[PDB]
RNA sequence: GCGGCGG
DNA sequence: CCGCCG
């Protein structure tokens, strides 16, 4: 039950190299696997949250 | 098993030993602080015992301090066992009485 | 020695405000309070709802259009518009271009009283026969609001978007050494503020300053 | 813990104020120099105690809150009946507890501001509190600890 | 600096870009709250 | 925790007893009408939006607050089983 | 439907630190750096 | 089981040390099971497993210490238990110092290298006296030594 | 908005019980006074985390 | 709605203050700043330097006097004096007593426009033939000034004492969540104040708020 | 009923 | 052990 779309990452009229990402997969962007995001994180304690 | 009672009368108590026998051949030692506590904490004295100057009345529930006392005393050499009420000797057929179970609620 | 509140403003985005001298530890005592208001209380604008002609749900796709409805509505919340009078509570920008083109925020049909400081924002890309027409609802609000909280329904088939009202991106205050006075232990608070454009660094500062004062008065009647 | 702990720094020379008065002054100037630290191994008291002497318990905290002393610094503080050699942190701790349960006297009767607070020192605190002031009252101290423990935990860094 | 007090947090704190993800654990699967309803026909139980 | 629960526990020979007393008294508070209390003049329980806890918040809350004072009596066999419910309806509208 | 991250949701890093969202803090008062930039998430050190 | 006053003392002390280690490991174990925060981590299996390796060594020390004989024979002639031997290699004139003891006392860390009773080199030496000459097998070959003497 | 006032009014001093996954000892379920809160998750007191 | 400013004051030392409801994270925006002020800005009095005739050092002992120099000076920090008008920037208190008597703070000879609200304050016990004569300086300042920071030199042999200006002792504030029909993510700021008696928690608060406001104004003229 | 999965 | 999905 998860989204599975392919978002084209190429523009009209572009010279493509053999074996180049035409569109990105469900969790791959730029041809890399991505699952979640990179967030800025501080590593310390809060009240108790 | 439940707790319904009136200080069950039958006084046939369990003696909590303070010294352990063999770990290295024969030689008597003071059981570990923990273990003694386990056996005497929140218990009820079957019979009275003056140990280091204080009179620990019969039936009194010996708090943690009290058990420390008994240990401190055992160090000196005034008592090797302890008279205390327990389920192991309850008269109440089906159930156990206040004095025998002890403190811990 | 009365706080010489100086100002160096460049554009409508950046806006540094110096203010010294200040008795021991007030630079901070002011710096933080104002900062907290600046990001949470300041009012502004955001795209509250949109509607594409042949799209029924936000998770759809429009022919001859690269980006998905979600990739789009995502880009719209990045749209920073600017009204000029309270009489502009809810504006509805309209846009519609076809064929081979790159829709930019500049293609919205002008609305005489409000201006778009976000011109080159990329809205979408169209191949051929790319029929894209849409109406984007915009409002003046405050703070953040989940599209699920307001649920705007201009048209039965339009999709509500998330509210991003804070007209500031980042606030920072610095406390430096003394300039004037007979003692060296003093504060030189200078705070630099960053705005998307809707309002100005100064505008903000002032409003915040006001909101603060506004609350101070609430300590009046006891009970 | 981090609030009840005490600090010890480096000591160029013999910390003898055990006896010299030119040791109170000198050792105290050598301190104003770059020589003897606010927490030197000085037997009777490290220069840290010499400089700051707090009358009221509040007196100390405010000095802290103004930047004069850090919570974990060994200072001198006049309490109910004794000039005690402890840190703000420690003291603070006392108050916290003494606050949780109204009977301030019964408070310091069951806590040991002689060592940093460890899980155990606390364990035993709770246990004692239960037997001493009643159930619900202890509940209050727990919440109290919970609260402070957490706050300090965040600002400690 | 805190943010709430604008006062620093005594002692450097490490921070950075860490890659983290959301799991197949929405709380969507997490809150059945029952008041009243259906009972089994053969055995008396509030089955749903 | 709860208002002087320790004081309460002290007033009973066994924990569970307190509960039973606490409860049955909360029942009599609603059944025979909610005016069957003993400490309503000063310091009667209270609520926060409109001082209305004087009319009907929690029952047990009351029971306890009443039991905390030496007003009510509790016993193994204090009043004749049935005669109590008869006299109560009589003296309470 | 759209699944926006909320309090009950659970995230985790490639190293094994798993956890649920306890409180969603307003940028307003959360840990920010000297330069206006605030952080996004605070991982309790104690789990390391 | 045969021990020297030296040997006895050593094993007795080691036992003491391992008791302290067990009490520590225990404390630790207890804390873990009490935590119930992070389970399924090498928190239990390690603590436990560690405590075991200890208890085992303890059972070995108590066993040996519970039934060992003490041979007070510092004045003897033939190499027996407790005997401190010294062997010189005829060729290199190398002086080797060793002491044969019961399996439980062996320890290359000691002043005289304490060799097991039922140790090859250990076997070779028992039953011989100053002057004798004997061989055993060695990866490089086989080197004969002459018992130069035998202190207590 | 008045209903909430009501709900929060009906709950005043009542408490509910909470249960952990495997109920092991009597403390596997404790009682607490509920205080209405935002979101889906359930706020639990830290100190009792050890119990359950 | 309008922040209900409730008050619960007992005496002139304690003062509980509640103020809700308030928007998201605002109690903290108010509270902290006020605290920062309530301890550093509030003007009051504190003993500055002392001088006992026969005494030369800070660590010594006056015969016939149970208290040590240190204890006495300590006691004096406790002293709470109150001036009436500007003309009193620095006043010298004088006090001499002998014999078997308890030296209370009410034993200092009365000064024209100065008042001693800490009368029964125990300063020192004198044994038979106890000669105690000293002169304690008192000033109006703000915050806390370590004896080592100011270093007053009335008499070259006198001793400088840490200054306890703020008549406020400690300040505690809490940001608890409160309900209001629709939403529950609300702030309820309850701030409690402790004063030595010189002024009341209620006055102090106002003074603060004012002081803050006054500073808000200084953001007026650019440059 | 069988696979998977949370603590 | 308790729980949930397909
Ligand atoms: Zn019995």
């Amino acid at each position: 039950g998860t989204a599975l779309d392919q978002r084209p990452r190429v523009v009209v009229g572009q010279r493509v190299r053999k074996g180049d990402l035409l569109a990105d997969g469900p969790a791959s962007e730029n041809g890399f696997l991505a699952l979640g995001q990179n967030v800025l994180v501080a590593i310390m304690p809060f009240d108790g949250y | 098993i439940v707790v319904r009672e009136a200080d069950c009368g039958t006084t046939n108590y369990i003696s909590v030993p303070l010294f352990q026998p063999d770990e290295v051949t024969r030689s008597l030692r003071l059981r570990k602080r923990a273990d003694i506590e386990a056996g005497l904490y929140g218990r009820v004295l079957a019979r009275e015992v003056e140990v280091l100057g204080v009179r620990l009345e019969e039936g009194r529930y010996l708090s943690m301090d009290d058990v420390h006392l008994l240990i401190k005393a055992a160090e000196a050499g005034e008592i090797q066992e302890v008279p205390v009420r327990s389920p192991l000797t309850c008269q109440t057929r089906y159930g156990v009485c206040q004095k025998c179970y002890g403190y811990d609620l | 020695k009365a706080p010489v509140f100086t100002v160096r403003t460049q554009g409508r985005e950046y806006g540094e405000f110096v203010l010294e001298p200040l008795e021991r530890g007030f630079g901070v005592t002011l710096g933080n309070p104002l900062r907290r208001i600046l990001l949470s209380s300041i009012p502004g604008t955001a795209v509250t709802s949109v509607y594409i002609e042949d799209v029924l749900h936000e998770f759809s796709t429009i022919p001859g259009v690269k980006e998905d409805v979600v990739e789009i509505i995502l880009n719209l919340k990045e749209l920073v518009v600017r009204f000029l009078n309270p009489s502009l509570q809810t504006v509805t920008l309209l846009l519609k271009a076809e064929g081979p083109k790159e829709v930019k925020a500049r293609d919205f049909l002008p609305v005489a009283d409000v201006e778009i400081m976000n011109p080159d924002l990329h809205i979408a890309t169209l191949e051929e026969g790319g029929r894209l027409n849409m109406e984007v609802r915009v409002d003046r609000g405050v703070g953040y609001v989940p599209a699920e909280k307001h649920g705007i329904k201009d048209r039965i088939n339009a999709i509500p978007v998330d509210a991003v009202f804070s007209p500031v991106r980042r606030v920072a205050f610095q406390v430096e050494d003394t300039r004037l006075g007979q003692r060296t232990d003093l504060d030189k608070l200078t705070l630099r503020i960053w705005t998307d454009g809707s309002v100005t660094p100064l505008e903000a500062l002032n409003q915040a300053v006001e909101i603060l004062r506004e609350h101070l008065t609430y300590f009046s009647n006891p009970q | 813990y981090y609030i009840t702990q005490v600090r010890k720094e480096k000591k160029g020379a013999g910390l003898e104020f055990a006896t010299p008065e030119e040791a109170l002054a000198a050792h105290e100037r050598g301190e104003v120099a770059l020589n003897a630290p606010i927490k030197v191994a000085g037997r009777e008291t490290s220069v840290g105690r010499l400089k700051y002497v707090f009358a009221n318990p509040d007196e100390a905290l405010l000095a802290v809150a103004h930047g004069i002393v850090d919570l974990q610094d060994v200072v001198t503080v006049r309490y109910m009946g004794k000039r005690l050699e402890t840190s703000p942190g420690r003291i603070l701790f006392a108050r916290i507890v003494a606050e949780a349960v109204e009977d301030e006297k019964v408070a310091w009767e069951l806590i040991q501001l002689d060592v940093p607070q460890e899980k155990n020192s606390l364990k035993d605190l709770v246990y004692q509190a239960f037997l001493r002031l009643g159930m619900e009252k202890t509940a209050r101290l727990l919440d109290a600890l919970k609260y402070y423990g957490f706050t300090f935990s965040t600002t400690s860094g | 600096y805190d943010g709430r007090t604008g006062e620093p947090i005594e002692g450097p704190i490490v921070v950075g870009q860490m890659f983290i993800m959301k799991l197949y654990h929405m709380v969507e699967d997490k809150m059945h709250a029952r008041s009243t309803g259906p009972y089994s026909l053969i055995t008396q139980q509030p089955l749903g | 925790a709860e208002p002087g629960i320790d004081k309460l526990f002290g007033m009973v020979d066994s924990k569970y007893r307190l509960t039973v007393v606490v409860a049955k008294r909360a029942q009599q508070l609603l059944r025979h009408g909610f005016k069957n209390t003993v400490l309503e003049p000063e310091e009667r329980p209270k609520m926060q939006t409109l001082e209305g806890l004087f009319d009907d918040p929690n029952a047990v809350t009351w029971a306890m607050k009443e039991l905390l004072t030496g007003r009510l009596v509790f016993g193994e066999n204090l009043v004749p089983e049935d005669r109590l419910q008869k006299e109560m309806e009589r003296l309470y509208p | 439907q759209k699944r926006k991250l909320q309090v009950g949701d659970k995230l985790a890093n490639r190293h094994g630190n798993k956890g649920v969202v306890a409180k969603i803090l307003p940028v307003e008062d959360m840990p920010h750096l000297p330069d206006g930039t605030p952080v996004d998430v605070i991982l309790n050190p104690l789990g390391v | 089981v045969k021990l020297t006053k030296a040997g006895y003392e050593r094993l007795m002390q080691q036992l003491e040390r391992e008791r302290e280690r067990l009490q520590e490991a225990t404390k630790i174990l207890q804390e873990l099971m009490e935590s119930s925060d992070d389970y399924d981590d090498s928190g239990l299996e390690a603590a436990k497993q560690e405590k075991a390796r200890i208890e085992a060594r303890i059972d070995s020390l108590e066993d040996i210490l519970s039934r060992a004989v003490i041979l007070e024979e510092g004045s003897g002639e033939v190499i027996g238990l407790g005997s401190v031997v010294e062997l010189e290699d005829p060729l290199s004139g190398e002086r080797l110092s060793v002491q044969v003891v019961s399996p439980a006392e062996a320890n290359v860390l000691d002043t005289p290298m304490k060799i097991s009773d039922a140790s090859p080199m250990g076997k070779a030496l028992l039953g011989h006296r100053v002057g004798d000459v004997l061989s055993l097998d060695t990866p490089k070959g086989r080197r004969e030594f002459r018992v130069v003497a035998i202190h207590g | 908005d008045e209903v909430w006032d009501a709900l929060e009014e009906v709950i005043h001093g009542k408490v509910v019980l909470l249960n952990r996954a495997p109920t092991l000892h009597r403390l596997g379920i404790q009682a607490f006074q509920p205080v209405l809160v935002e979101g889906q998750s359930i706020q639990l007191h830290p100190l009792v985390c050890e119990a359950f």
